[PDB]
């Protein structure tokens, strides 16, 4: 019981370290197999992200549509975490503003998309968006890397469901 | 959207 969980968390920490080593690294489906072909429930596999809430609270309409709106939001949210791990961060990375057409159509189009930015470190609720606390001067690399991996893993899981090739497709379809 | 519209927009919200 705890051995399958241990093997998952070790593989999760290994893949999150590679993100810190290279923020632009792309992971193959083979590298994610320990994370993809796991019998553990969602709460044991997603420690930062709330995968069940992000999926069920956005499951409205056809799965062809809302799983795709979720994937696009997860895609752009992955880039937010990758830029934080980059050796040359963007100039104004400390704050994110919400009055953008792409942001409205991606992050603000899914329930709980803003809360993923909080997991990166954007905890200060600002007028136009979110920002880091005044104390921190740099993001927590381990926290950003683990959240970016979970965002990457969930987008992968949803993409395999859209292709009907998920290794545990029947279990995940029953949300 | 395309992958480059997403990355450019990320830098726009900063
Ligand atoms: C095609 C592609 O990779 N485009 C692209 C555009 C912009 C950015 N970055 C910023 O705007 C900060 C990266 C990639
Ligand atoms: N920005």
């Amino acid at each position: 019981g705890e051995e399958e969980e241990r093997a998952f968390l070790v593989a999760r920490e290994e893949l999150a370290s590679a993100l810190r080593r290279d923020s632009g690294q792309a992971f193959s489906l083979e590298q994610l197999r320990p994370l993809l072909a796991s019998s553990l429930p969602l709460a044991a596999r997603y420690l930062q992200l709330d995968a069940a809430r992000l999926v069920r609270c956005n499951a409205h309409g056809e799965p062809r549509n809302y799983l795709n709106t979720l994937s696009t939001a997860l895609n752009i949210l992955e880039k937010y975490g990758r830029n934080l791990l980059s050796p040359q961060r963007p100039r104004y990375w400390r704050g994110v503003k919400f009055n953008n057409p792409v942001f409205r159509s991606t992050v603000d189009a899914v329930q709980g998309g803003r809360d993923v930015l909080r997991l990166y470190g954007y905890t200060e609720e600002q007028p136009d968006g979110l920002s880091f606390p005044e104390g921190q001067e740099e993001p927590d690399e381990h926290q950003v890397a683990t959240v970016t991996l979970e965002v990457l893993l969930l987008r992968t899981e949803l993409s395999l469901l859209l292709q009907n090739t998920h290794p545990r497709q029947q279990a995940l379809e029953q949300l | 959207f395309t992958d480059c519209q997403l990355a450019a927009a990320v830098c726009m919200t900063y």
